């Protein structure tokens, strides 16, 4: 079950050389051992391309007597009886040493067998599961999006609790793993209530990752305490330096204390999103979105500020401020300017009666546009 | 401010703390957004079910 | 059939497709704000502190 | 092996041909021989392909011919004649009924059935022309021959309908030979083309036929547009009388875009807008029509950036329409980016792509728009600036300038500022609450009217069908 | 409602083909 | 096509009909007729003395006066003939600019009036005030006065109650729609 996961979340950040070279070597080890151990040898042959014979003669080897071994065995239990439960026992074990291997294709040929054969409930929701979990050993959306589906019909049927944790989680990764963590914070906070380890990437990450996603989604309040009085995140202390650098920051958004917010955006940008597979592609957008966010959260309280004030409160230049300031503003989440000339910073209050009049007409006007679309169409008819 | 207790905007520099006692925004406006808000789903469904005469 | 004529009338008016006669013949910019970041904080910061 | 398959062939035009020969000789029941004229042409030029295309010929041979084994021997001669029975009427298996035509009477000149059956023949003909690729002299021939013949008849409103596709074939093939391929002649008949068309559009509305009137505007206007005599589309279009009653969706797109491309020029974008949306939602997307789809969403475009509008950068990005979009991407962001210098490459590197589809002359223009967008930019992020701040950030060469970009800015409302020269800072002056005002009412006054107008619209359409159903017998 | 009508008269295209075969049979 | 169908008359007679649309004040037509000319303008007499109206319209769009001007002042090493349009043009540029600095501010000093007008005399400056119906007032225009004057003057017309809109007048028009 473990080795299913692991070896492809460590061998990730042997891959990046956005890492340092010297962390990027130490991965090197880990990864190394694991390559030989498991045989993930076609596998292999790709992952070489992309940063002995005897790996590869002891796959050889290991395959022919594995092979061999089940074959006459599988041979044997046609000749005699019960093909429901004990051949898609046996089906299922064909699929674990392709699984292995790192071939998804011939996992997915194995395991399908088993289902075919009239099985429990309980059992069906189970096979369903791990084929998806193939899919994330490479990390691709498409097929994983495809699979889970399916589970959904089986999931209440079964009505267990125990595997619509494994479920929740598994959607989960597919969400993190795309751009919206909107639909992330949700699951996986709720992970934090039950979390289970089977062929899912162990409690620690899911602590750390459940923070990053729950900044960027709750309001005040609510995310707050999602990411604060849950009791987990306490008990667990700060074991490893990524889960410190992301709640260090969390203090410090909602404690207003925003010279040392600047400090902790920096850390949290090298040891918690570039470790991470799933956030490495949106390290851009999350860094950026958060000095917009922080942004607004001071402006809110304040009718003008001092650009002189502002900027000495987080650590950085006047000049500094005022370049970063410029590329929030015309985008709009701010709602502010900057008299220069005076060095005040204006903040333009439509909050009230206009703002609601504005919103109000252009979901009108979305409304409106539908309508035309369709009328249009039936008239020709 | 933020926590919202007193609800008002500090202005800085002209060191003055302006105070507002209004409550959260009129009730009938946000209730048209709810409407509306219906309304676009209805109109979903209706262009499928109209598929099939196109 | 009967929108079909259609079809290939229109096309026709184009001449041929423009289509694939290109392929032939031959705030989504910003960079990572982080690294940028970094510099500014640093430089700010140590005037600051020894001032 | 070959008679077989040819028979086949003539068998299958024959059925047809009968069919939509009974329902317009049965009164007038117009809405059903349309329809299924429409679908047979399909049908027909689906059909030659295989059962072989002598289809015709045999055809021509087995009828009571005037001048279509005239005709026929002309085009057998273009693409080399042959002989293996093609005598005018070496066939007869009509045998004086007149159901396939009463052999005898027909020649007498007692009757006359002749007529629509000639016309049908022409449209088989330039429909197997244009398909084929045969040119040159049978286009000439065929030009010739069909515009005497027309005006040789003095048409009923159901034949008018037929010629309605035959004059769409007729431009189209005058335009293929003067497209190849330079002439002084092209030139010279391009003038007479213009003016038959013309001729035919005044009796289209006595005929009353709104099918016929609605095809020749649009061969019209597109004609201004290849020479590129805007000021003639613009007098053209002004005495309107274009039907959108009983003509195709289909020909409603083409219409709307050939008035939007007038309007682009002279720079009236307010109209233009509208009217290409609406060619966009009236076009059937399908995967042929592709083509037509691909020149209107460059124009679109080029027609919101020059209001002012940014297009979504989204949109050609989740399109299958990717790749053709690639010029015009850059464009959307170097207006946005307001980098001046890298405009003017851009333009310069795309030139010849650009130029084909003529909208060029439009970019052009939009070397004026990448400054003015740059204006908007610095107005909202600074409220007040000091002039000399603008001349840094734009990269324009002193104080006196930059003063005469805002200032011929803010009378079209742009950037909607005022200078204050005493001072020696620019104030926005767009400062929200509009509420307060008047205004949210004038805003939904408008919304009103509109809904008003779908609704008799709807109303209209809705109740007609059943009508005549009622009335006719139903089980 | 506009829908509805629609609906209605696509059916009875059918049922006023159908028609005229009963009336064959009748005559 | 080419025979003897273009010359260098002809090039100098498109010039002198473009500068004449551009001093009437019609971008509508210049824009048309550019589209017309096109493909005997492009390399086949290309851009050497058509290149005048070209340029002038580039400048303005920008709405770089101070361009445009200098243009018309160098041009007397170009006139041919051309001070036909080029001496108009001129006063065309005054007017675009009057128009400009009113919406933006009410007060310019008398030197300044000048030089966004290009006057070469100050007098002739004060002289172009009372003609364009502005007082300037001990070294300063008082745009405050016409401006007001002619909204007020305008309001008094006769097409005139649809075009101001009634609020009244919705209601009626309104009800009026479902009744029928």
């Amino acid at each position: 079950r473990v080795p299913n996961y692991e070896v492809s979340e460590k061998a990730f950040l042997l891959t990046q050389s956005k890492v340092s070279i010297e962390q990027r070597k130490e991965a090197a080890e880990f990864v190394l051992a694991k390559i030989k151990e498991e045989e993930m040898a076609p596998y292999y042959k790709y992952l070489c391309e992309e940063y002995d014979q005897e790996l590869y003669n002891e796959l050889c080897k290991k395959n022919e007597s594995k092979i061999k071994e089940l074959n006459e065995k599988i041979q044997k239990l046609e000749e005699d009886d019960e093909g429901e439960l004990e051949q898609a026992q046996a089906w299922i074990n064909l699929g674990e040493y392709y699984a292995q291997i790192g071939d998804k294709d011939n996992a997915e040929k194995t395991l399908g067998k088993s289902l075919s054969k009239a099985i429990s409930t309980g059992a069906k929701i189970d096979v369903m599961l791990t084929i998806a979990r193939l899919g994330f050993f490479y990390n691709d959306q498409l097929y994983v999006k495809e699979k889970l589906e399916a589970v959904n019909s089986m999931i209440e049927k079964g009505g267990d609790w125990e595997r619509r944790n494994r479920y929740k989680t598994y959607y989960g990764i597919h969400c993190l793993a795309v751009r919206n963590f909107k639909e992330a914070a949700k699951l996986l906070v709720d992970s934090l209530a039950t979390f289970t380890s089977i062929e899912l990437t162990s409690y620690e990450s899911i602590a750390t990752y459940a923070s990053v996603t729950g900044l960027f989604t709750l309001e005040r309040t609510d995310l707050k305490s999602k990411v604060i009085d849950s009791p987990e995140l306490l008990s667990l202390i700060s074991t490893t330096a990524a889960l410190q650098s992301i709640s260090s920051l969390t203090i410090s958004l909602y404690a207003s204390d925003y010279a040392s917010y600047f400090p902790y955006l920096l850390e949290t940008y090298a040891n918690v999103l570039i470790p991470c597979k799933y956030l490495n592609r949106h390290a851009d957008f999350f860094v950026r979105e958060m000095r917009r966010k922080v942004y607004a959260q001071l402006l809110e309280s304040y009718k003008t500020l001092s650009l002189k004030s502002m900027a000495s409160a987080f650590g950085v230049s006047v000049a500094f401020l005022d370049n970063d300031l410029g590329k929030f503003i015309p985008n709009k989440q701010l709602n502010c300017v900057i008299d220069r000339v005076n060095g005040i910073v204006e903040t333009n209050r439509p909050d009230n009666k206009n703002a609601q009049y504005h919103l109000l007409v252009k979901q009108g006007d979305g409304l409106l546009t539908k309508l035309q679309k369709y009328g249009a169409a039936v008239r020709l008819t | 401010i933020l926590d919202k207790i007193f609800y008002g905007v500090l202005d800085q520099g002209n060191g003055w703390l302006y105070v507002y006692e209004t409550p959260n925004q009129d009730a009938t406006y946000d209730s048209a957004l709810e409407l509306v808000g219906q309304l676009n789903k209805v109109v979903d469904q209706l262009f499928e079910k109209a598929s099939v005469l196109y | 059939t009967k929108k079909k004529n259609e079809e290939i009338n229109k096309k026709s008016l184009e001449e041929d497709d423009e289509f694939e006669d290109f392929p032939i013949d031959t705030d989504d910019v910003e960079v990572d704000d982080d690294f940028t970041n970094e510099l500014k904080a640093e430089l700010d910061r140590y005037k600051r502190e020894n001032q | 092996l070959h008679h077989s398959e040819k028979k086949y062939a003539e068998e299958d035009q024959v059925q047809e041909l009968l069919k939509v020969l009974n329902e317009i000789s049965k009164t007038t029941l117009t809405l059903d021989p349309r329809y299924i004229w429409r679908s047979l042409k399909d049908l027909s030029s689906l059909r030659n392909q295989e059962l072989l295309n002598a289809e015709t010929l045999c055809f021509t041979v087995n009828v009571l011919y005037p001048d279509s084994s005239s005709f026929k021997k002309n085009l057998l001669k273009f693409i080399t004649s042959n002989h293996k029975s093609s005598v005018p009427g070496s066939a007869e298996l009509r045998n004086s009924y007149p159901a396939s035509f009463y052999s005898v009477n027909t020649e007498k000149k007692t009757i006359e059935v002749t007529a629509e059956i000639n016309c049908f023949m022409h449209l088989l003909v330039q429909l197997f022309l244009w398909d084929s690729k045969e040119l040159e002299q049978l286009v000439e021939f065929n030009r010739k021959v069909v515009i005497p013949n027309l005006l040789c008849y003095y048409n009923l409103r159901s034949l008018n309908l037929i010629n309605a596709k035959l004059w769409f074939y007729i431009y189209l093939s005058h335009e293929t030979l003067a497209r190849s391929s330079e002439e002084i002649n092209s030139d010279n008949q391009n003038i007479i083309l213009r003016s038959t068309m013309m001729k035919f559009l005044k009796i289209a509305s006595l005929k009353h036929d709104n099918e016929t009137k609605a095809m020749l505007i649009n061969l019209i206007l597109r004609d201004f547009l290849n020479n590129g005599e805007v000021d003639s589309a613009s007098d053209f279009i002004s005495k309107l009388e274009y039907p959108h009653t009983d003509v195709s969706s289909s020909l409603e797109a083409r219409y709307f875009f050939y008035l939007s491309k007038i309007n682009a020029i002279q720079l009236d974008y307010s109209t233009a807008n509208e009217y290409i949306i609406a060619a966009i939602r009236k076009a059937p997307h399908n995967s042929k029509s592709l083509g037509f789809l691909q020149q209107s969403n460059k124009l679109h475009c080029c027609i919101q950036l020059l209001m002012g509008d940014i297009p979504e950068l989204s949109f050609f990005h989740q399109s299958n329409m990717q790749k053709s979009l690639l010029p015009y991407y850059h464009l959307t962001k170097a207006v946005k980016l307001g980098d001046l210098k890298k405009f003017t490459s851009t333009i310069t590197k795309y030139k010849q792509l650009l130029l084909k589809d003529d909208t060029y002359q439009l970019c052009v223009r939009l070397r004026s728009n990448v400054i003015k967008t740059g204006i908007r930019i610095i107005s909202l992020t600074y409220k007040k600036i000091s002039l000399r701040d603008i001349c840094l950030k734009l990269n324009l060469d002193s104080e006196q300038t930059v003063e005469y970009m805002v200032s011929r800015a803010i009378r079209d409302g742009v950037i909607e500022a005022k200078i204050n020269h005493e001072d020696g800072f620019i104030e926005t002056t767009e400062l929200l609450n509009i509420y307060d005002s008047e205004d949210p009412q004038q805003v939904f006054d408008e919304r009103i009217k509109f809904a008003n107008q779908l609704h008799d619209e709807y109303l209209v359409s809705m109740r007609y069908p059943e009508d005549k159903k009622t009335q006719q017998n139903e089980k | 409602e506009l829908m509805v009508i629609y609906i209605s008269n696509l059916v009875r295209s059918i049922i006023a083909f159908d028609d005229l075969i009963e009336n064959k049979i009748q005559n | 096509n080419h025979k003897l169908s273009e010359s260098d008359k002809k090039s100098k007679l498109i010039s002198l009909y473009l500068l004449n649309l551009l001093s009437q004040n019609n971008t509508t037509k210049f824009h048309s007729e550019l589209q017309y000319l096109d493909k005997h303008i492009k390399n086949l007499e290309d851009d050497s003395l058509l290149s005048y109206p070209i340029k002038l319209d580039r400048w303005l769009m920008e709405g770089s006066y101070q361009k445009a001007w200098d243009l018309l002042q160098s041009g007397s090493q170009n006139i041919s003939e051309f001070d036909s349009f080029t001496d108009i043009l001129k006063s065309a540029i005054r007017d675009e600019i009057a128009k400009n600095t009113e919406l933006s501010y009410d007060f310019l000093p008398l030197s300044n009036i000048k030089a966004l007008l290009f006057f070469n005399n100050e007098k002739e400056t004060e002289k172009f005030a009372l003609e364009r119906n502005w007082p300037i007032v001990n070294s300063k225009v008082y745009f405050n006065n016409q401006s007001k004057e002619k909204a007020d003057y305008e309001d008094e017309m006769m097409h005139e109650e649809d075009q101001k809109t009634n609020i009244i007048e919705k209601a009626m028009d309104y009800a009026i729609s479902i009744e029928n």
